[PDB]
């Protein structure tokens, strides 16, 4: 046991996982327009509780988090508890770890739950890219603070005397990294250039992802994971994801302008996930608690790992670093791993990641491990499509993968799933799931 | 084969051929006669198998594309004929390369300096990587030699004279973005796709459309060339004082090329290069270049160094901020300041902040870079956090017992393998060590305020100093962008030791009714930047007197200064810029003229009689003072090597580069002729001009200085 660490509780019970749920995702203007990020989580949590046999008193703590953040109600988990119908004695709590927020929420709940302080909790994430907080210029905030603190009337006019230029214009939000000024996609262009990913090598991944997802809806296999959102206008319900376009031919979107480079930009809009709105949640519960109240567990949890890398070149290699650590912690091997998953926030970067996990030199020098972590079969990789299809709500794409993977292993009747994700700031996360 | 023909050809599957450049000697890609021969064979072979898309050039080395033309072979020339022949053949070869009808592309990565741009300007299209290491530029005027091979007249045609002229005259470095904006390079790409991007740029056929210039460059030939040339000539005459050749020659050759055709420019450049490489300034500058390269490659001590990752500074203020800024912003080493007063820490931090904010206001650094660099500097007022510092630099007042106290407590409250560096300028290093637990790890790191300005530092060991300590200190000084020099532990060290007679004789002459303009012009005309009195004003009169009392105490009356001049200013505190109320008043109307001289300073000093003699007398007397002092100090093996002393003198004090340094100056002046000059000066003036015994010995016996110099 030089590397394996079990994830068991002090009593000897494993961390079971019970049902999860996912609001259907939408583009940033079609539906959910004007709907804040809090009430999406309210929807999913409230109707997740009102779907199983658990009384609301069992839940003892819920953790959400959101990347795009509204200044009002900083601790959105408390408003999730208060607004919906729940015991007001639940320890609401909020985290934030960029695109891997839901993974961190699940990890926090799991470790606190195996510490003994909790017996059941909720972990999830909500996100909305349609209620963007549009702040005013930085200069036109010190003026406001001073005039609030200004004492005499003549002082205020002398203060506004410095108000000039275009300080009135609002400041658009920035997706570029705070300390790097890189637009999170132009850090994928150079990755594609470095590892040699062709616009024809990709743009076939996007096609195979739009398929196996349109097919997934048509088969209805993902029926029990998706709500049927109802919108306060109540003009018509939303049942299916509208981002999915599983009808285009691969020769249709080969003719698109490059997005960032615009000169040698082997990545474009179609092969990159768009900003969406959604929410997701999962109910974590220890095995003993689930057993004693009569509930079948939807799989379990095996191990997890988080890693950071330098944000100056190819910061999007998080899964490559995280995966071997998670495997060694679970005492497993890539060979004995039925089905895997990847965030695929962009075409390439994911392909670069497979190339790297297949490369012996990378694991030889950049990790110090003797052997490469193995290659991934196409069939055992993103069986039900990926984020180049559904969409990418920053804080919600974590739990969605756990739910989908557990259900798919339920269909295959066994195996150990694996989920990985990369995040801005060079943060990567991975975890190994076991569906009994 | 592969070794000789560094220009290996390789035709890919398509109609494109790639040529690598791998000189098997060393990591710089230099130009030699063998390359000039072999490229003819390669291009003749390229003439075979016609009907191909084009050719490209690649560096095939990780660091640079082409460093520059080798200068070692240039030193083997004898007359103007050899240089003209070499220039003619280079011009012909570049013209031949430019004479191909197919697309020729230069894919440059890393450094491309000197004659490389020539070849780059020979090609029809150029592409450069975006790495901050790569750079474009012509650095041969600074070597006192025009880069005549064709680019001297191609560059003004490609890009307007408004920039090309200042590129040639002041050969500098160009960023990739700057070149792209200016029109020198067609496109910029990341290093990964460099070869490929060059390939499809070659595949596109014959861009028969010259990009338009600013349209203000149409002045050349008709009215407008004359005005611009006259103005830049007057500017250069006011700036360099006209003692630097290869400045008006450039203007003439550019004029001839522009207003008389390209053939006229070619022949004029050939003749000028032939006649100009033999001017004494040329080999003087080449000698300084060689010496600087050697000292940069010099390892100092012969022992392996020790790891260094953190550094401590005791004391603060303007100076401590200087060392902190140099060690953090340049070398990127964490630095911890330990001023006892929080005001000192605040002063040091403010100094560094002012420097970096001034840099950013130019828009040369990102605002995030300021934070990422200031993160390395942290102050305190206690001894916590000093337990893992490899180096400590001491920069508080020079009281002896105070320095023993400092060394005692740094021994008590720090590591065991750490070494202690003192920024002392007066007290002996051994005496500062005296009694200590580990005296073998005490060194003297003499700086020159302002620290970021003068690039010379002094390393002073003492009787017991482990070679590892010297090695570590030298490597640090190298990382800081300085020029380390090892100096024997003697009173007065080297630089200020020879600087003292300069200001001493300046004051002695000023006492004899001399005016500011005469003295200042006399000293700056002899290739000296910033003449004496404003040198003192810059460094501060309070530091101007320095610690010369110890100089007299060590070496008699030779260094004795006239009285009632240093005394007459310290009492009526006139510190120049330290108190502001120097004799160079500030805040004058307009603030666009020479610094005003006070009228009352002459009455304040004795100012006896009226001035005499002329500027040549002033120059010769001051210069021979420095020469006698320098030969005196090198006589007793103060400086380990002749070149070390010469480079220190020329590069820290500000000795005229075109004279090559004091030792070059005496070698050029030769022998006992200057000796007779200095006896006659002594007889007419006084006993201060007694020649050194080794000086008269060498002059009479006719020995040389630079090995087999003569």
């Amino acid at each position: 046991m030089g590397q394996v660490l079990p994830l068991v509780t002090r009593q000897g019970d494993r961390i079971a996982i019970v049902s999860g749920l996912r609001t259907p995702f939408a583009r940033q203007a079609t539906a959910f327009h004007g709907i804040p990020a809090v009430d999406l989580g309210k929807m999913v949590v409230g109707e997740l509780l009102a779907r199983s046999e658990i009384p609301a008193e069992v839940i003892e703590q819920l953790v959400f988090g959101q990347v795009v953040q509204m200044p009002e109600a900083p601790n959105i988990a408390r408003e999730i508890v208060l607004g919906t119908g729940m015991n007001v004695h639940t320890d609401a709590y909020s985290v934030s770890r960029a695109c891997a927020t839901s993974f961190q929420a699940v990890a926090n709940v799991a470790e606190s739950l195996m510490a003994g302080t909790i017996r059941a909790g909720i972990a999830g994430g909500a996100d909305s890219s349609s209620v963007l907080p549009i702040g005013v210029s930085k200069k036109l905030a010190r003026v406001l603070v001073d005039v609030n603190k200004a004492r005499t009337m003549s002082q205020r006019l002398k203060l506004f005397s410095r108000l000039r230029l275009r300080d009135l214009m609002p400041v658009p939000p920035a997706v570029a990294e705070y300390s790097t000024g890189l637009r999170m996609g132009d850090t994928a262009e150079q990755m594609a250039k470095t590892y040699g990913i062709t616009r024809e090598q990709q743009d076939a991944l996007a096609h195979r992802s739009h398929q196996r997802a349109a097919q997934a809806w048509s088969d209805g296999k993902l029926k029990e994971e998706v709500m049927t959102a109802f919108i306060p206008p109540y003009k018509q319900p939303l049942v299916e994801d509208n981002n999915i376009r599983g009808n285009s031919s691969l020769a249709d979107y080969a003719k698109l302008r490059p997005a960032f480079d615009r000169k040698h930009g082997t990545v474009t809009a179609a092969n990159s996930t768009p900003l969406t709105d959604g929410a997701a949640a999962v109910i974590l519960m220890t095995e003993s608690r689930a057993k004693e109240l009569g509930l079948v567990p939807l799989g379990y949890l095996r191990s997890y790992a988080f890693t950071a890398i330098d944000v100056w070149q190819d910061m999007l290699l998080g899964p490559a670093w995280s995966t071997p650590l998670a495997l060694e912690r679970a005492g497993l091997t890539m060979s004995d791993l039925t089905l895997i998953d990847m965030h695929e926030a962009f075409a390439a970067q994911t392909l670069a990641n497979i190339q790297l996990l297949g490369s012996e030199r990378f694991a030889r020098e950049a990790l110090g491990r003797a052997h490469a972590t193995g290659e991934v079969d196409d069939s055992k990789f993103n069986v039900l499509g990926g984020s180049i299809a559904y969409g990418h709500p920053f804080a919600a794409t974590g739990a969605r993968m756990i739910t989908q993977t557990l259900h798919e292993l339920r269909r295959r009747g066994g195996g150990f799933g694996l989920v990985t994700a990369c995040a801005a700031g060079g943060l990567g996360a991975a975890m190994v799931l076991e569906a009994e | 084969m592969e070794m000789t023909s560094a220009f290996t050809l390789n035709v890919r599957l398509d109609n494109i051929a790639v040529i690598t450049i791998d000189v098997p000697g060393e990591k710089m890609n230099t130009l030699k006669a063998e390359f000039a021969s072999q490229v003819r064979a390669i291009i003749k072979q390229l003439r075979e198998n016609k009907e191909l898309r084009g050719v490209v050039f690649v560096s095939a080395k990780p660091d640079n594309f082409i460093a520059g033309a080798d200068i070692n072979m240039i030193g083997n020339c004898k007359t103007a004929q050899e240089a003209e022949a070499l220039a003619r053949q280079g011009q012909q070869l570049m013209a031949e390369i430019h004479a191909l009808p197919i697309q020729v592309i230069a894919a440059i990565h890393g450094a491309c300096l000197g004659g490389g741009l020539e070849l780059a300007l020979a090609c029809h299209g150029r592409v450069c990587t975006d790495d901050p290491k790569t750079v474009l530029g012509l650095p041969e005027v600074q070597l006192g030699l025009l880069p005549g091979s064709g680019g001297t007249q191609r560059l003004p045609r490609l890009i307007g004279v408004s920039t090309a002229l200042e590129m040639i005259l002041t050969g500098k470095q160009l960023r990739a973005k700057q070149a792209l904006k200016l029109g020198l390079v067609d496109d910029v790409v990341p290093h990964s796709i460099l070869l490929e991007a060059a390939v499809e740029l070659a595949k596109k056929e014959r861009p028969s459309s010259r990009p338009l210039p600013v349209r203000e460059r149409i002045l050349a030939g008709p009215l407008g060339r004359a005005l611009l040339f006259k103005m830049v000539g007057k500017k250069t005459e006011h700036k360099t004082q006209g003692n630097y050749p290869a400045t008006e020659r450039i203007l003439e050759v550019v004029e001839t090329g522009l207003a008389q055709g390209t053939s006229s420019g070619y022949d004029a450049e050939a003749r000028a290069f032939g006649e100009l490489a033999m001017t004494p300034q040329s080999q003087a500058l080449r000698s300084i270049f060689f010496a600087s390269t050697d000292v940069k490659k010099d390892p100092g001590s012969d022992a392996p160094p020790a790891p260094l990752n953190s550094v401590g500074i005791l004391g603060g203020g303007l100076m401590g901020g200087g060392i902190a800024y140099v060690t953090a912003c340049k070398a990127g080493i964490p630095v911890r300041i330990k001023d006892i007063n929080p005001q000192g820490i605040n002063h040091a931090l403010k100094y560094s902040w002012d420097q970096l904010e001034g840099k950013v206001r130019r828009r040369h650094l990102k605002a995030s870079e300021r934070d990422k660099q200031l993160a390395l500097i942290s102050g305190t007022t206690d001894y916590r956090g000093f337990a893992h510092r490899d180096l400590i630099i001491e920069a508080v007042f020079e009281n002896l017992e105070l320095k023993q106290q400092m060394v005692a407590e740094v021994e008590q409250n720090c590591a065991a393998h750490t070494i202690f560096a003192s920024n002392t300028s007066s007290l002996p290093i051994g005496d500062i060590a005296a009694h200590a637990t580990r005296p073998e790890q005490v060194i003297g790191l003499h700086f020159f305020s302002p620290v970021e300005k003068m690039p010379l530092v002094e390393i002073i060991p003492h009787a017991g100093t482990s070679a590892q300590t010297i090695a570590t200190t030298v490597k640090l000084a190298k990382k800081q962008g300085k020029t380390p020099i090892v100096v024997r532990d003697k009173a007065g060290f080297y630089v200020n030791r020879i600087l003292a007679p300069y200001i001493n004789e300046a004051i002695r002459m000023l006492t004899q009714g001399e005016r500011v303009e005469h003295i200042d012009a006399a000293l700056v005309k002899f290739g000296f930047p910033v003449g004496p009195i404003q040198l003192l004003d810059e460094v501060g009169i309070d530091t101007g007197t320095k610690i010369i009392p110890v100089l007299e105490a060590a070496y008699g009356e030779r260094f004795s200064a006239p009285a009632n001049v240093v005394s007459s200013i310290l009492n009526d505190d006139r510190k120049g810029r330290k108190n502001g109320r120097g004799f160079y008043l500030y805040g004058q109307k307009g603030r666009k003229s020479k610094k005003q001289v006070d009228p009352a300073i002459y009455p304040l000093i004795g100012t006896q009689g009226q001035g005499r003699i002329s500027a040549p007398q002033v120059a010769e007397r001051c210069v021979m003072l420095m020469l006698n002092e320098a030969v005196r100090c090198v006589d007793e093996q103060v400086i380990r090597s002749v070149r070390d002393g010469d480079i220190g003198a020329v590069f820290g004090i500000g000795f005229p580069p075109f004279l090559g340094g004091p030792f070059r100056y005496i070698d050029s002046l030769g022998a006992g002729e200057v000796v007779a000059i200095m006896q006659r000066l002594a007889t007419q003036y006084g006993s201060r001009f007694t020649p050194c015994e080794r000086l008269v010995e060498m002059g009479a016996r006719g020995e040389s200085f630079w090995k087999t110099t003569a």
